[PDB]
DNA sequence: GCTAGGCGCCCGAACAGGGACTGT
DNA sequence: ACAGTCCCTGTTCGGGCGCCT
């Protein structure tokens, strides 16, 4: 019955501040062995630890970050805060919170945890994304399968949705989650289906980018000659 | 000069004086924080500096609880609380709940300072007196005595008493289920809520007790490895109680039954209905110790039937608040003890066991001194009064360490015993 | 001049009078002395003329110095002191040199006249009256009362003491960085301030005495090494103890016994190993006071030994706080153990030798650990800290001892120094019953209303012996027939008594003891190899007992 | 400052197995270490705290084990779930920290890469820009290499790499290699050769095209 | 017709308490 | 079923010497 939900900004410019919210419910943050604690999770590496806050208010720190963090609390609607302070591109992670709690003169471990929100850094701009198809130039198809693209290049901020055939196809689909590219992003998806289905019946990538409110469809077309 | 109460007479055991006890060395960092800590109830006028006048003493030193880190003044009033046992046990005594036994957590605070808000019998306070030492005997000892009711006098809860009992009138009130009893000083409150739910309703007591004068030790709760404070709770129901067990074998040789013989004989003395005649028999002549005696069938018969009445309740013991209590350890080794609490000879109240701890860490006389806190604790818990110790162990090597591993406000009554294996009558 | 120090109150025990002692007729030329300094002691304010209502007296005769020919006023206060109230003595014990810290300058000083400088209760004054008969039996002698603490009384030393701690208090507290070491009217003060800066403190306290009547004399200790303090010389980095003349006469009473061992214990305290055991057990009685006792050989070694070691010139070190202490025990004589306290190797800061046996039945175990205890309390005195050990016990010694026996015992900290003798136990006890040994049964037996009994053993294999004796007693007894059980029998055994009293005394591993019943039971111990006792309630009828009980039961019955 | 380190990085096994995974502590952590499980979509479970006491919940196959300075998990017999990433942290000291975290894979048949390259579309070349897309899709295991060569000539200069999880229904994983220029650049040659060096072939698997 | 108070050591006497045995 | 003694061992204390002020 225990449930914690981190509540944040998502997208922080850099050197400005971000305060992150856990939201929980079962426990108070007033029983005797009961901590809030915020764990980060930088995209691809590992659990870092920042800070713990207990209900005696005997706070602990991250020593490598004690200057640019704060753990706050409002006991009464039972949310605990995170506030850092000149955040740089280093801090784009997901964030969790998890309820702490010492149990016996042993036992104390992150009972339970949040899902965790994203925090990303950076001055980038909601710019939609450029699709450009992907098709076999130069080198005209065979009789066994064709592996068609996606391009979708300079975009932000994530996430990005990519589909086939408004959906239809999902067998030998690959999405390739995306990377840097000078603050945008840029990821590409492929497909590969037989080739007794392409060219003779069309293709078409389906590209979704919700910050944006765009929508576009790119018809994966064969090579010019 | 402290309160306009009436101040109470306090007269001494008649044909007895006032205690006349010497002041034994005081390490450097315990007379640190006792000088201290003596200045400031100088200056707040509990305490004033007296000379050789004075004829009597008592010995003081301090213990650093691993409480609260803060140091407390102690002060050995065991000679002059017994100078004065007509006033506080017969005279004005504290009834005792016979419910507390019955708590899943009890909690126990140091309510002392509560002491230094009533003004000591004017006459009475000569023999309060105690010295402080000096490192290398630099200057004479420094001399002081009490104006107000001092801690860890018995005398002092009693008289307390009536403005205690109406301070807790309102707690007490809007929480009938919760008991609260006081020692000396300190108060045992009870509780069958669950722990965290404990914890929260002691730290309400504190408070309406800070709004009253009162102020308790802040006690301190890391967050780091041994959560100590998990433990500053005590269950009486948790407490078990560790009877005598006879061998269990298939093979006895002629040690063996010996020695389960020798067990059953002073195992008699407790339980009446212990019989060896039927085993004794196959020890006859003068056999090797080291041969395997076949056991009889109706020899067998009251091995298995002896221990059918060794986990049963001792013959119609009670406990009667008008005789003293001792309590005998014995060594058992690899760090186990056990203990035995009784007003008569072989009529013993409790047997128990007080299995080791981590912060002991091989050191006989810290594990003594703990058991004996511990022992003291149970009983005053379930019967209101503390046990008289025969303590296994020599006078000279207690009396050099027992303070650096005591941790309680009270001093329990001790004598040295050099008793041997008198016999594993307490099979562990 | 006197002091403006409120005088401390003093009563007569509870239910006593004044002293009313008689005066002894003093001759016309001892009275016309006395006249002179009471006269003189009453211009300076210490005494006052008494009224004839004065009911009380003392003793109080003249007495000529035999090298300055000059008279002094003795007042005999026995009486007086023997009603005088009980005082809770304030001096806790004396200081040693060795808990100095070294300190840039220091200064000592000696107060003048210090008991004549503090008042005495005035309603007590009364009692210190005393008379100086005339010369002619025709009128009364001198009346005179005290109004200063008087010489040779009870409570002058604890009053002074008090007193003085009163007058340093305030000064005390606004130099916190001068150690004032206050021993009864001697000062010692000192400090890591300039030899200029220090002098104007030094000044300074004297004039904040003198604002209290407290005299300090300009022969006083300025700036001289070495420091006459206590009875030791203070050097900058080194404090020697002050010659001690070894008493060498030619015949030896009991009472010159007790004039050498005395001393010789006083320099113990600085001086490496120093035996008395031996030389001590001479006054060894009943026989007191002046009356020859023949030195033997076992003393004669020890006070060759001892003037030897005493003619090593020695010295100490002073307390450095940062470096913790160390203090090594050495195993010598029976019952006889020496220590050196140290910080730095061989930079002796105090030394010693305890040799008490505790207990009738004792081991070196047991007293090494008594020598640790008293040496932590020495040091917690000394410097309020338990030192680390050197001891000469192998680890695993000590493990054995502790891990089995039934009595609590502990030691701080401590290292293992190899240097024999070594401590350690010497005989085992068997834990399990050996097979393929004799399992005798002893027990004893004797007649209080006699005065002999017998003892003796009936063992497994029909084997049987009691020897009877005269003049011992059921505990002796029980404790022979374990004794004979132990040279009849090979090297491995298996005795088994009904008493307690000689199983304890066996149990408890002993090395040592008082009567020779049990050294001689503790050299068969160690002579076999695996013994084993066993325990069984006497009297109930139980196995082998039987037989042992009716055949050295000849004395008492069933 | 306790570090913590899991030396086993990326551990791949099979259905019914059994693992164990080491945790070592930088200094004697008195068995104050706790075990956290996290799923590849990202939710963290706690499943044993205390060395080894497992959290009300977590399967008994489940159990630690270690003390001082070496702790160790065991998964008695991997299940599809199990099959994840596994966290140990320590708390005998501020701060708190976390191992390295061991991925717990699935073993599977080894697979070559099917390599496809593609022309920088039309699209891209109109605004100014030339995307040169090569995907390998679908091989075992994960270690794997690319080069990039430019009219024979190797470029390390401009491409853009990423990497999937393991597949978690054939147990493959596949990578995406980006090389970006200029639509001068681009223009300005003829071949560009996509490279990729997997374990399967000594051979290198290669694609290109001209013009 | 010469101190008091304090600490130390060594010694033996008186005490005190726990056990064990003898007599109604 | 002890009451009345006797043993034995551990502690306390008074005495004398040492040393100090
Ligand atoms: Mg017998």
């Amino acid at each position: 019955q225990i449930t914690l939900k981190e509540s944040g900004p998502g997208i922080v410019q850099p050197s400005q501040p971000f305060r992150l919210t856990c939201t929980f419910s079962g426990f108070s943050l007033s029983t005797s062995g009961i901590g809030v604690t915020w764990i980060r999770q930088p995209s691809g590496k590992g659990l870092e630890w920042l800070a713990t806050i207990w209900w005696d208010d005997d706070n602990r720190y991250n020593p490598s970050l004690k200057s640019r963090l704060t753990v706050s609390k409002d006991t009464s609607n039972n949310q605990a805060f995170l506030n850092m302070m000149t955040v740089e591109t280093a801090d784009t992670a997901i964030y969790y919170c998890a309820q702490s709690a010492i149990t016996s003169v042993t036992d104390s471990a992150m009972d339970h945890w949040g899902q965790g929100t994203s925090v990303t850094v950076s001055s980038a701009k909601t710019t939609p994304p450029s699709v450009y198809p992907l098709a076999p130039g130069s080198a005209a198809q065979t009789n066994s399968m064709v592996t068609l693209g996606c391009l979708v290049k300079g975009y932000f901020p994530e996430p990005v949705t990519v589909t086939w055939n408004s959906g239809s196809l999902s067998s030998g689909v690959h999405t390739f989650p995306a990377v840097l590219q000078s603050d945008l992003y840029t990821l590409s998806s492929s497909v590969t289906v037989p080739s007794s289905t392409w060219p003779s019946e069309t293709v078409t990538c389906n590209v979704a980018h919700p910050a944006s409110s765009t929508k576009v469809d790119k018809k994966i077309v064969p090579a010019d000659c | 000069p402290i309160s306009p109460i009436e101040t109470v007479p306090v007269k001494l055991k008649p044909g007895m004086d006032g205690p006349k006890v010497k002041q034994w060395p005081l390490t450097e960092e315990k007379i640190k924080a006792l000088v201290e800590i003596c200045t400031e109830m100088e200056k707040e006028g509990k305490i004033s500096k007296i000379g050789p006048e004075n004829p009597y003493n008592t010995p003081v030193f301090a213990i650093k609880k691993k409480d609260s880190t803060k140091w407390r003044k102690l002060v050995d009033f065991r000679e002059l609380n017994k100078r004065t046992q007509d006033f506080w046990e017969v005279q004005l005594g504290i009834p005792h709940p016979a419910g507390l036994k019955k708590k899943k957590s009890v909690t126990v605070l140091d309510v002392g300072d509560a002491y230094f808000s009533v003004p000591l019998d004017e006459d009475f306070r000569k023999y309060t007196a105690f010295t402080i030492p000096s490192i290398n005997n630099e200057t004479p000892g420094i001399r002081y005595q009490y104006n107000v009711l001092p801690q860890g006098w018995k005398g002092s809860p009693a008289i307390f008493q009536s403005s205690m009992t109406k301070i807790l009138e309102p707690f007490k009130k809007q929480n009938p289920d919760i008991v609260i009893y006081q020692y000396m000083d300190d108060l045992y409150v009870g509780s069958d809520l669950e722990i965290g739910q404990h914890r929260t309703k002691i730290e309400e007591l504190r408070q309406h007790l800070l709004r009253w004068g009162l102020t308790t030790p802040d006690k301190k709760h890391q967050k780091e490895p041994p959560f100590l404070w998990m433990g500053y709770e005590l269950h009486p129901d948790k407490w078990t109680v560790q009877p005598i067990v006879l061998p269990e074998k298939d093979s006895w040789t002629v040690n063996d039954i010996q020695k389960l013989v020798g067990k059953l004989n002073w195992a008699s003395q407790i339980y009446p209905g212990i019989k060896v005649r039927q085993l004794s028999k196959l020890l006859r002549g003068t056999k090797a110790l080291t041969e395997v005696i076949p056991l009889t069938e109706e020899a067998e018969l009251e091995l298995a039937e002896n221990r059918e009445i060794l986990k049963e309740p001792v013959h119609g013991v009670y406990y009667d608040p008008s005789k003293d209590l001792i309590a005998e350890i014995q060594k058992q080794g690899q760090g186990q003890w056990t203990y035995q609490i009784y007003q008569e000879p072989f009529k013993n109240l409790k047997t128990g066991k007080y299995a080791r701890m981590r912060g002991a860490h091989t050191n006989d006389v810290k594990q003594l001194t703990e058991a004996v806190q511990k022992i003291t604790t149970e009983s005053i818990v379930i019967w209101g009064k503390t046990p008289k110790f025969k303590l296994p162990i020599q006078k000279e090597t207690w009396e050099t360490w027992w303070t650096e591993y005591w941790q309680a406000t009270w001093i329990p009554e001790w004598e040295f015993v050099n008793t041997p294996p008198l016999v594993k009558l307490w099979y562990q | 001049p006197i002091s403006p120090i409120e005088t401390v109150p003093v009563k007569l025990k509870p239910g006593m009078d004044g002293p009313k002692v008689k005066q002894w007729p003093l001759t016309e030329e001892k009275i016309k002395a006395l006249v002179e300094i009471c006269t003189e002691l009453e211009k300076e304010g210490k005494i006052s003329k008494i009224g004839p209502e004065n009911p009380y007296n003392t003793p109080v005769f003249a007495i000529k110095k035999k090298n300055s020919t000059r008279w002094r006023k003795l007042v005999d206060f026995r009486e007086l002191n023997k009603r005088t109230q009980d005082f809770w003595e304030v001096q806790l014990g004396i200081p040693h040199p060795a808990g100095l810290k070294k300190k840039k300058s220091v200064t000592v000083l000696d107060v003048g006249d210090a008991y004549f400088s503090v008042p005495l209760d005035e309603d007590f004054r009364k009692y210190t009256a005393f008379t100086i008969p005339s010369i002619n039996n025709e009128t009364p002698g001198i009346r005179y009362q005290y109004n200063v603490l008087p010489q040779g009384w009870k409570g002058s030393p604890a009053i002074f003491q008090s007193s003085m701690t009163k007058i340093l208090e305030p000064f005390k507290k606004q130099n916190p960085d001068i150690v004032i070491y206050q021993y009864m009217d001697d000062l010692y003060v000192g400090s890591d301030l300039e030899i200029g800066q220090h002098r104007t403190k030094i000044e300074e306290l004297r004039q904040h005495l003198l604002r209290w009547g407290l005299y300090t004399p300009d022969q006083k200790h300025q700036k001289e090494p070495p420091f006459l303090w206590m009875g030791y010389e203070l050097h900058p980095d080194k404090w020697t103890v002050q010659p001690i003349v070894l008493p060498e006469k030619d015949s030896w009473t009991v009472n010159d016994i007790c004039k050498l061992v005395g001393k010789l214990n006083w320099a113990s305290q600085i001086y490496p190993g120093i035996k008395v055991r031996q030389l001590s057990k001479l006054l060894r009685g009943t026989k007191a006071l002046t009356e020859v006792i023949p030195l033997t050989e076992e003393a004669e070694l020890e006070l060759a030994e001892n003037r030897e070691i005493l003619k090593e010139p020695v010295h100490g070190v002073y307390y450095d706080p940062s470096k913790d202490l160390i203090a090594e025990i050495q195993k010598q004589g029976q019952g006889q153990w020496t220590y050196q306290i140290y910080q730095e190797p061989f930079k002796n800061l105090k030394t010693g030798k305890y040799a008490r046996m505790r207990g009738a039945h004792t081991n070196d175990v047991k007293q090494l650990t008594e020598a640790v205890q008293k040496i932590t309390t020495e040091s917690i005195v000394i410097w309020g800290k338990t030192p680390k050990f050197k001891l000469p016990i192998q680890k695993e010694t000590w493990e054995t001892w502790w891990t089995e026996y039934w009595q609590a015992t502990w030691i701080p900290e401590w290292e293992f120094v190899n240097t024999p003798p070594l401590v350690k136990l010497w005989y085992q006890l068997e834990k399990e019953p050996i097979v393929g040994a004799e399992t005798f049964y002893v027990d004893g037996a004797a007649n209080r209303e006699t005065k002999l009994g017998k003892a003796g053993y009936v063992t497994n294999k029909g084997r049987q012996k009691v020897v009877p004796l005269t003049n011992t007693t059921n505990q002796k007894t029980e404790l022979q027939a374990i004794y004979l059980a132990l040279q009849d029998s090979g090297l491995e055994v298996n005795i088994v008594t009904d008493s307690q009293y000689a199983l304890g005394i066996i149990q408890a591993q002993p090395d040592k003891s008082e009567s020779e019943l049990v050294n001689q039971i503790i050299e068969q111990l160690i002579k076999k190899e695996k013994v084993y006792l066993a325990w069984v309630p006497a009297h109930k009828g139980i196995g082998g007992n039987e037989q042992v009980d009716k055949l050295v039961s000849a004395g008492i019955r069933k | 400052d306790i570090q913590m380190t899991q030396t086993t990085s990326s551990l791949s096994a099979s259905l019914g197995d059994r693992v164990t995974i080491s945790c070592s502590a930088s200094q004697d952590i008195s068995s104050y270490l706790n075990w956290y499980q996290q799923k590849p979509e990202g939710t963290v479970k706690l499943l044993i705290y205390y060395t080894s006491s497992l959290h009300s919940g977590v399967p008994s196959r489940f159990s630690g084990s270690g003390s001082g300075t070496d702790y160790s998990l065991t998964i008695s017999n991997l299940e599809p779930e199990d099959i994840a990433t596994y966290y140990c942290q320590q708390y005998s000291k501020f701060p708190w920290t976390f191992g390295g975290g061991t991925k717990l894979e699935i073993k599977r048949a080894d697979a070559a890469p099917t390599v496809s390259i593609f022309p920088p579309s039309s699209e891209q070349l109109t605004s100014g820009g030339a995307s040169v897309v090569c995907f390998l899709n679908n091989f075992y295991p994960k270690d794997i290499n690319v080069k990039w060569k430019i009219d024979g000539s190797e470029r390390q200069n401009g491409v853009l790499n990423s990497w999937t999880d393991q597949d978690s229904k054939d147990s493959t994983y596949s990578m995406s290699s980006t090389l970006t220029l200029t639509k001068d650049e681009y223009e300005r040659h003829n071949s560009y050769t996509c490279e990729a060096t997997h374990k399967t072939s000594t051979s290198p698997i290669v694609k290109s095209f001209n013009r």
